[PDB]
């Protein structure tokens, strides 16, 4: 009944590193 | 595969206002997916798009 | 001072080599004015500090 | 007919008429992969791509 | 069982962690606690005194 941390989506295409 | 060739040597084009990007570059940079629309306007309305 | 490299000082982007591929000369040296000025003013700022 | 141009960071698909050249790695040289112009030396590292 | 579990969400701003690989694992909600202002603040995950 709570989104503990849910729903993170990757918000484009680019690749990130460290 | 564009070429963007048919739209600079002709001149029946009333009104070619690019927005962001320019004309002139359109033949080397490429896209992803293009999207094309089609509607008729009263003569005086293409300002206001 | 790296974060102020990636700013966009009122132009098209914030990244070389992107307004210059989808721009005219003419029309991408408005652009390329205020992210050299605004480098520079971050840079001063550095070497000030 | 008002032609809407959208990346996204996509894979881009529809291309101009410049003819694609040969893949010289470990040399600084000008690439323009999709579009992308610049500087630098192609060389292959660890990195995984989604 | 068939549920719903439908939640509404709202324009907020995230500090997103990118670890090997490319993967997330891990974000920081900064509109919920002060902390996690903070912490988007300073672009770390652990705070000293002060």
């Amino acid at each position: 009944h709570t989104s503990s941390m849910r729903g993170v989506y990757y918000p484009d295409e680019i690749f990130r590193s460290d | 595969v564009a070429d963007y060739s048919v739209l600079y040597n002709s001149t029946f084009f009333s009104t070619f206002k690019c927005y962001g990007v320019s004309a002139t570059k359109l033949n080397d940079l490429c896209f992803s997916n293009v999207y094309a629309d089609s509607f008729v306007v009263k003569g005086d309305d293409v300002r206001q798009i | 001072l790296v974060k102020q490299l990636s700013s966009n000082f009122g132009a098209i982007s914030s990244v070389l080599n992107d307004i210059l591929s989808r721009l005219d000369p003419p029309e991408a040296e408005v652009q390329i004015d205020r992210l050299i000025t605004g480098r520079l003013q971050s840079l001063q700022t550095y070497v000030t500090q | 007919v008002v032609l809407s141009f959208e990346l996204l960071n996509a894979p881009a698909t529809v291309c101009g008429p410049k003819l694609s050249t040969d893949l010289i790695k470990n040399q600084c040289v000008n690439f323009n992969f999709n579009g992308l112009t610049g500087t630098g030396v192609l060389t292959p590292s660890s990195k995984r791509f989604q | 069982a068939a549920a719903y579990f439908v939640g509404y969400l709202k324009p907020t701003t995230f500090m997103l962690k990118y670890d090997e690989n490319g993967t997330i694992t891990d974000a920081v909600d900064c509109s919920q606690n002060p902390l996690a202002e903070l912490k988007c603040s300073v672009k770390s995950f652990e705070i000293d005194k002060g």
